[PDB]
């Protein structure tokens, strides 16, 4: 557990640490020397569009993928005895593509609306440019960690598929009802990203 | 102060590209070989 | 300088009469089916690749970011 | 040397892939004396056509050097070749 | 007027109801799928009782869109912020609260399919703790629509 | 007429599909995928073009084109040597019973790269390229601008009144030297690869019909066939009609705000109509946007659920499960109408992968071949030598193996997961007749 | 002046030096010498 | 007269409360229910006693929708900061605590549960446990009302 | 008027994409050579077939290759920062979707190349499914190239 | 004029490249020579070519000692900044992707060593493997080398 | 015109040059060494040839000896930051790079001499790879005086 | 004129020393004698020679009292900063590089302890790689002591 000890260690460290130093700010009565609407505001939105568009691509593919090595396994390891499984269980690998579609489709819209600003001083500038920032990369992330775990779920449940098929060849197409669910968990997270970005303006 | 624009911004994407290289590596370490071969 | 009307024309009679009268004008042998298979398919894929080409291009609303060595060397050129 | 024929046979097909597109290169700036322009031209480059007729000229040159080049590859390899 | 910011945390909250929301739904429709392909395979006369807990699931996953969609049609840069405050505070309400649900439904429908699996007759009991957890997941859709009506 | 399997002697029989040299290959990646049901259509005669064209625009190259076609030849020249002789090497086995394939892809590879005049980068000049008039550029109050333009490039305007034209044939070779092609030519092939692959479905749709014919289904059709059709037409046959609409309505002189198809489309889906503020492309549009999702869904009922209930319905009249078969036929509907979108992504392949390709035409060339050239003479001709040398060697290394390969897999994957399963369903058992096939030992 | 660079720069230098030296003792002190060969026997 | 964001420790409070809770519910219904389903087995005629464990962690779940709503109903933009504080303070103290005592529903619960199958004078024992951590659990619920009102 | 630092994020992402899809690829790599070396011994004649996942890793690599030159020949001095951000995504894109496909390749891979030898009628399903992971890689490359337009 | 401290990012290119690229080279080394330690006691006969995976792996070090001593030479005082930020970036380019490059090089070293004794048919096969790693160390280099120009 | 604390990092490097060396080092005597202990008592004729992965590693703690003294024969009070950070990026390279080298030299060590204990024939290919590892230890040296004279 | 608090530096340069040439001193000592606990139960004969790695391991506490010393010997009020980096890097530079030592001293000293008995041949090699680790150390000083003077 070498790694999950040093892990351990650098996450209590590091929000200790976040604790001494906010209440300490907190006992010295600083003048709210800590401003999160100074982060915030300096910033610069560009980063925040372009984070939550690479993450809503990023993250989505993430989930797929890790789906679909979750299933490839099962099926390549019971296909030895029931190679009919390749017929019918690889639409599981089909819906873990299309949890990454889900994103990219999302990641494209979104990123059609990044523009410059020709923007300086914050000051009274870009009101709506940070608005439009902070949503596209809320929206971004909402889709993106959505369709990570339903990329998981989707695995999970895939490889069960397969190894039920392999002993009764029934089962295959009732269990896809669990695989809908998950993409179906995948577009709610889409509809979101959709509202959150639907009336914003870059520029 | 202790942290500029500049500085803030490049911490915020130093660690998520971070986060990424440790994902990555951290399955890459753990990764193993075979003890033996299963025949000739 | 170039109109679109002359293009279509040429290359849609050529495809068309290929994916239409070619099945007409094919050998008899047993792949038969196999050729006049060909014909039309080929025909079909090949227009509609080439017709978006071509008619993608039409009403422009911009045009090429050239460097300045070859803007220049146009002047001279076309 | 005998090289082996396989790797011979290689050279030669390579060979002959130089010597007709390193031609072909020249010739195109010689007609077209040209959409790809890339002579490696000079960043200060003046109102002056005559320059762009002689850089292609030298393209022209330094291309077919280098067929000659792999015309003498191409020589060399197809006598491996066929002896081998 | 309105500050800049003042959106931030209620994009966060809108964000945060959806993704802990389908995280609960997808660890729960994992676990519950695990266990009813586990268990058909050895009787396939049980899978349709064993479905709920899949459903169930997908009931957290709807609670957190019905926040996210109402703060993200409630989104506008006008924020006074106490608005996007409520926003957050309901984002969060709903998404961890049907994140804790969609745990307790996974682990109770997928050790509910192996205990029917040897007995059917523990169905009925199955589907009642479930409804506890549908119960948690609602309180917390409750709060996080009182919230935003503030 | 379509080719179907032969009768073989009331059991299920195995699947006979007659093959000979050329179309052999064809069915082997068809049969990969699956053997068909007996009686069912033949996806193989239609692989021939169809696969090769799929390719042709993945690997849409016209100087690889060639060398991929020399590849194939070579094989066939030895065809006599290679068949008569012993080979022990299965992947060389293997290219060279798809010898007759790789040369047909190689054939349309060679067409679409003429048409986007790619050959290793290079544009073909038909002497056609009058998109602009450089001599007007000037006379337009562009005074030694070619002064400043040591610092900048200057984009080419539309609409001037003196530009304007099209390409003879393709692209205009212009743009294989711009800065923007990047969003002129991919823009275009995004256009090209959506028109595509929704034709390629509708036709796979479209076989389906025969198939519905030969087993006597008509209910297959009834709830089935023709609200499928009717989904998909409203949905993405619409989609392509605006995007043509929108090159042949639209000049540059409204380039500003120009209507956005990608907004229009999600727009119609989501049923928003804002008064002002975007500009339609045509008056009324919002009438037919709202008409035709409100169609789409009304056909969805037929292919949702009636089905299973005619089939209750004649089926008590006569006297079948019927929750099994509303199974059944939702999450067909459901993989139909899903997968018709997830589809159309598929098909994104075509943009993804000509993209992709052409990015590593234009930088495998610029970063070897154009650093490899010098105003000095000997230099710049010896050095052409061993980079060209090398250069050629990336783009057989990179392009004629990998990417070739690849486009291969992914136009592959097309045909079985789009394609076949539209209209080729079933499974049938693999036809081993009595045969003399111990001829060598 | 300047504080928020040198600041930075020893922070997170002298952070990420002083975990490599912890990492690596980490890794030296519990080098596995086999437990194998004569240890079975003294042990 | 108020200073600004002072409404945010308010939100905070309130979705806390709510979300623990659920939390600590949580996690001692998904033990009690995996209790439940492989006692239940051997045991099916106790399947509609052993709920009991789960009807306890649904009272956690309840104690912080109670305190939530509370809070919630006190929130406004011209808030105090003191009141704010008061409003965090009841909300972490009840949830918090909430978590405490649903850990223990659940492990009482898990063992208690198959314990009485074993041994059906224990029935009696497992109550009694239980019934100190519905009294651990309203402590917190307590203290949190009577910050909420201070 | 250029914000200093604007150069900075630009030159990461040119980085990161050649470094993340290298890291990938050498996974997937690593993992298909242990199972090729383990299935080898007992089938050579597998040998040849068994090298496909380590090419379709290559191509993960050739991915980021592009992206990185892409940006790399992009890069000035005097970056609006605007163009630097989208560089970074770029960068981050494509090189985090081939490491999770080199992933999926590599352990695909090794289960593949041992079914295979077992079972030769997997050998398609193993292309296939690897193929899949080729293309969510070649989705990173492509909203690479997309932002550099934007 | 220049921004000051404006050389650190590029001096830490230059340590990068080369230690990065001695940690993937130590590692492919280490992990090849223990398999050949483990290999060759059996098979004396292939101690000379059980080596080839240990010289690649020394490739890797090359890779990064070329561009550390090409960024050493690029460094001076008056440094416009920008010139450092590609320094940084063609160090870590070819150091991190040598590092990814090594892990291969190791791990496919290893199980090709040993498979190669079990089955010399795998020799060759080890070095396809092999010379991908080495591709993939190359990628990076070239990438090294066009930024540390640009 | 020289900014304070400048000197603080080329202190740092003349430290850390000899400190990571030094694990490195120790590392690998230690690793050799547990082997050579097993391999004497199997057999104690070899153990003068088995001392040299031992010797090799003192070799690279050298290495770190000698750049950290060349590093503080260049320290002064009144340092340009420059070269301060040469220095720094001087004892990193060789320290990090020695480091490396000097887990290698150990793994590799053991692994051989164990292996020779059974096939003396193993020596000549022990004693190849020992070399590559001493030139991994030369490159990083190489760097780092090429830094620190620059 | 000079800084404020510049002993800060050079106060822990004297501490850390000692501290870290205790840990190394420590660690091989507690490695040695467990060694010779085990080992002398068979051979009590090697009791007294056995000794001889915890009489070594000593060596690095003495080394770090001498810097350690050495260091104090030069603390005053009045320091220029600079000589107080220089203590600093002394002090680490002996404590942390006697720390490596400690490593080695205590694995060497257990394996041949315990082998020395199992082979008394293994006595004379043994000596000597210990030997290695005490210059491993004394390098250490060496460097403290010409950079704690510079």
């Amino acid at each position: 557990t070498g790694l999950e000890l040093l892990y351990l260690g650098i996450f209590v460290a590091f929000w200790a640490c976040m604790i001494v130093v906010g209440i300490c700010y907190t006992i010295f009565d600083l003048g709210f020397r800590f401003d999160v609407a100074w982060f915030l505001t300096e910033t610069s939105p560009f980063m925040w569009s372009n984070l939550g568009i690479g993450l809503a691509i990023s993250l989505s593919v993430v989930g797929a993928a890790w789906g679909i090595y979750i299933t490839g396994s099962s099926i390549i390891g019971g296909g030895v005895k029931a190679p009919r499984i390749k017929t019918k269980n690889l639409v599981s690998i089909i819906f873990c593509e299309a949890v990454a579609i889900y994103g990219i489709i999302m990641a494209i819209v979104i990123s059609n609306m990044a523009e410059p600003f020709s923007a300086t001083d914050p000051k009274a500038i870009g009101h709506r440019n940070y608005h439009a920032g902070y949503s596209m990369f809320g929206a971004g992330l909402t889709v993106g960690l959505s369709n990570l775990f339903c990329g998981v779920c989707v695995g999970i449940v895939g490889s069960g598929a397969a190894l039920a098929d392999a002993q009764n060849p029934s089962l295959f197409v009732k269990i896809l009802i669990v695989e809908i669910f998950g993409s179906a968990i995948g577009l709610f997270g889409v509809i979101v990203a959709i509202l959150q970005t639907s009336r914003v303006k870059m520029g | 102060g202790f942290f500029s624009p500049g500085i803030w911004m490049g911490l915020l994407t130093t660690l998520f590209m971070l986060f990424i290289f440790t994902y990555g590596l951290h399955m890459i370490l753990s990764l193993k070989t075979m003890d033996r071969f299963d025949d000739r | 300088a170039h109109s679109f009307a002359l293009p279509v024309i040429i290359f849609t009679t050529f495809w068309g009469l290929i994916g239409i009268a070619g099945p007409w004008f094919v050998p008899k042998g047993p792949n038969r089916g196999v050729i006049i298979t060909m014909l039309v398919a080929t025909a079909v894929c090949c227009y509609l690749f080439w017709l978006i080409a071509i008619l993608a291009q039409l009403n422009p609303l911009f045009g090429p970011q050239l460097k300045n060595e070859t803007i220049w060397y146009v002047r001279f050129l076309w | 040397l005998c090289c082996g024929p396989k790797l011979a046979a290689c050279g030669i097909v390579l060979s002959a892939w130089g010597v007709i597109m390193l031609i072909m290169l020249g010739i195109f700036f010689n007609v077209h004396s040209l959409i790809e322009d890339v002579p490696f031209t000079e960043k200060d480059f003046e109102n002056g056509p005559q320059n762009i007729y002689n850089l292609y000229e030298q393209v022209s040159y330094n291309c077919f050097i280098a067929a000659g080049l792999y015309l003498l590859l191409g020589g060399f390899s197809f006598c491996q070749v066929r002896l081998n | 007027n309105n500050p800049e910011y003042s959106s931030f945390f209620g994009v966060m909250g809108a964000s945060s109801a959806m993704v802990f929301s389908a995280m609960g739904a997808a660890y729960g429709t994992a676990k519950s799928g695990t266990g009813i392909a586990a268990m058909s395979v050895m009787r396939p006369e049980l899978i349709m009782k064993s479905i709920i807990p899949v459903v169930m699931a997908g009931i957290i996953a709807i609670y957190g869109l019905v926040v996210a969609v109402l703060i993200a049609n409630s989104l506008t840069d006008g924020i006074t912020l106490y608005r996007s405050f409520l926003q957050l505070g309901a984002g969060l309400s709903v998404g961890l609260s049907g994140l804790a649900a969609g745990f307790a439904i996974g682990i109770v429908g997928d050790a509910g399919v192996r205990g029917t699996a040897q007995q059917p007759r523990l169905f009925v009991g199955m589907i009642l703790i479930l409804i506890f957890a549908e119960v948690l997941g609602l309180y917390g859709l409750i709060v996080a629509l009182i919230l935003s009506t503030k | 007429e379509l080719f179907r399997s032969e009768e073989m002697t009331n059991q299920t029989p195995p699947t006979y599909n007659k093959t000979n040299k050329f179309t052999h290959g064809f069915q082997n990646i068809v049969d990969a995928y699956g053997i068909g049901t007996y009686r069912e259509i033949n996806p193989a005669p239609y692989t021939v073009i169809t696969f090769p064209f799929l390719f042709a625009v993945m690997f849409g190259d016209f100087g690889h084109g060639i060398l991929m076609t020399l590849f194939a030849v070579w094989m066939v020249l030895r065809e006599s040597r290679i068949l008569s002789q012993k080979n022990e090497n299965e992947m060389f086995s293997m290219v060279f019973s798809g010898r007759y394939i790789i040369l047909l892809m190689g054939l349309f590879s060679i067409y679409t790269g003429l048409i986007y005049n790619d050959c290793f980068s290079k544009s073909l000049n038909i002497f056609g390229s009058s998109w602009s008039v450089r001599p007007m550029f000037t006379i337009g109050n562009w005074t030694e601008e070619t002064l400043l333009g040591s610092s900048v490039l200057q984009l080419n305007p539309a609409i001037p009144g003196v530009f304007g034209g099209p390409y003879p044939f393709g692209i205009d070779p212009i743009w294989n030297i711009a800065t923007n092609k990047l969003t002129f030519l991919n823009s275009f092939k995004m256009k090209m690869s959506v028109i595509l692959g929704i034709i390629h479905m509708l036709f796979g749709v479209s076989l389906s019909l025969f198939n519905h014919i030969y087993f006597k289904k008509p209910l297959n059709i009834y709830f089935g066939f023709i609200p499928e059709i009717i989904f998909m037409s409203s949905l993405f046959g619409y989609l392509v009609i605006l995007i043509f609409y929108k090159w042949t309505a639209y000049d540059a002189h409204s380039s500003r705000n120009a209507p956005s198809l990608l907004i229009h489309f999600i727009n119609m889906f989501l049923f928003s109509y804002p008064e002002s503020g975007n500009a339609m492309l045509y008056s009324g549009q919002k009438g037919i946007q709202c008409f035709l999702i409100v169609v789409a869904m009304l056909c969805v009922p037929w292919m949702l659920l009636f089905k299973p209930l005619i089939l209750r319905h004649q089926y008590l009249r006569k006297k079948f499960d019927f929750g099994d078969t509303m199974v059944h036929q939702a999450i067909h509907t459901i993989e139909y109408c899903l997968g018709c979108i997830s589809n159309t992504a598929s098909y994104l392949r075509l943009w993804a992968l000509s993209l992709a390709h052409a990015q590593l035409s234009e930088v495998l060339w610029t970063m070897v071949i154009h650093i490899g050239l010098h105003v000095r003479s000997l230099a710049g001709g010896l050095g052409l030598f061993f980079i060209f040398a090398a250069f050629a060697t990336l783009t057989v290394a990179i392009l004629l193996i990998m990417e070739g390969l690849s486009a291969f897999l992914h136009a592959l994957r097309l045909h079985w997961v789009e394609f076949q399963n539209k209209f080729y369903t079933g499974t049938g058992f693999k036809f081993l007749p009595f045969s003399f096939e111990h001829i060598r030992e | 002046l300047e504080y928020s660079v040198v600041f930075n720069l020893v922070l997170w230098i002298m952070t990420g030096l002083a975990l490599a030296v912890i990492i690596t003792s980490y890794n030296i002190w519990n080098m596995d010498p086999g437990y194998d060969s004569i240890i079975y026997r003294m042990t």
